[PDB]
């Protein structure tokens, strides 16, 4: 996926 | 009138909001400092800005009702597609009409019609964006109808790219149902509707400040000189 650092503070 | 469901929703977004607005902006002394006068001094501060409110907006977004439920594709197209936008909306709390700026605790963290050209944005932007502020600020909104309407404003299923348009429709007419039955509590007609139909309205300004701020991004960050001053989640989220 392109956005792992959305994905992380989506958790 | 308001059930049993929407003042549950209510407190849920009020609380969630609460927990994502610091009205003691004690966190922008970690920001980069703002330099008033590279003709672009403001952007290192507003991009740590910015990042730091996409920050918020996506911990307010995890907290509406039913936007668990959805997929994570289509939260993250929301909230790619949004974040600007709530933003734009959030902002207006600290928004003062003294001097058409965003006072934001002190002289070092007030941002006029100049400091935002100070990060490369033009009228074609500002303007627009003053005007929609002030516009706001006529409204008179209590914090539940704005708590709602930014809520409202992320689950749209209008979004490009959103995959389950029908859930996410479902989950804003909840919401949607909720502010109605808030305003009609508080207002009679047609004053009610003329209220709803000014927020709505609202959600079209957006809209169009969206792309505005859009096409202005994108010849900003085109320059490498632009983009070395941005923070890493800014060029994610607002970008590929
Ligand atoms: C980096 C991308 C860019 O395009 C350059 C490439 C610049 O983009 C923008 C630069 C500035 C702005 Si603004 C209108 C000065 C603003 C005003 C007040 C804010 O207050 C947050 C409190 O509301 C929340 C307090 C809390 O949560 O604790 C936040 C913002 C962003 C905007 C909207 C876009």
């Amino acid at each position: 996926k392109n956005h792992p650092m959305l994905m992380n503070l989506l958790k | 009138k308001l059930s049993e469901e929407q003042q549950h929703i209510i407190a849920i977004l009020l609380d969630a909001h609460h927990k994502t607005y610091d009205p003691t902006y004690a966190d922008f002394r970690d920001f980069r400092p703002p330099v008033r006068m590279s003709p672009l001094s403001m952007l290192p501060h507003l991009a740590d800005l910015v990042s730091y409110s996409i920050q918020k907006v996506i911990g307010f977004a995890k907290m509406i009702p039913g936007f668990r439920d959805l997929t994570s594709d289509d939260q993250i197209v929301l909230l790619k597609s949004s974040a600007i936008e709530v933003i734009m909306l959030r902002s207006n709390q600290s928004f003062t009409m003294d001097d058409m700026s965003w006072d934001c605790g002190s002289q070092d963290y007030k941002y006029d019609v100049t400091d935002v050209s100070k990060a490369g944005h033009t009228l074609e932007l500002i303007e627009p964006l003053i005007k929609f502020q002030v516009g706001l600020k006529k409204l008179n909104l209590h914090e539940e109808e704005h708590v709602l309407l930014m809520a409202i404003c992320i689950v749209s299923p209008d979004r490009p790219g959103v995959q389950d348009a029908k859930l996410v429709e479902a989950i804003q007419d909840r919401l949607s149902n909720t502010l109605q039955t808030y305003i009609r509590c508080r207002h009679p007609p047609p004053g009610s509707h003329q209220l709803y139909a000014k927020m709505i309205q609202k959600l079209a300004d957006l809209r169009s400040l969206n792309e505005e701020h859009s096409k202005q991004y994108r010849s900003l960050s085109f320059q490498p000189e632009n983009s070395m001053k941005l923070t890493p989640l800014v060029l994610e989220v607002f970008g590929n």
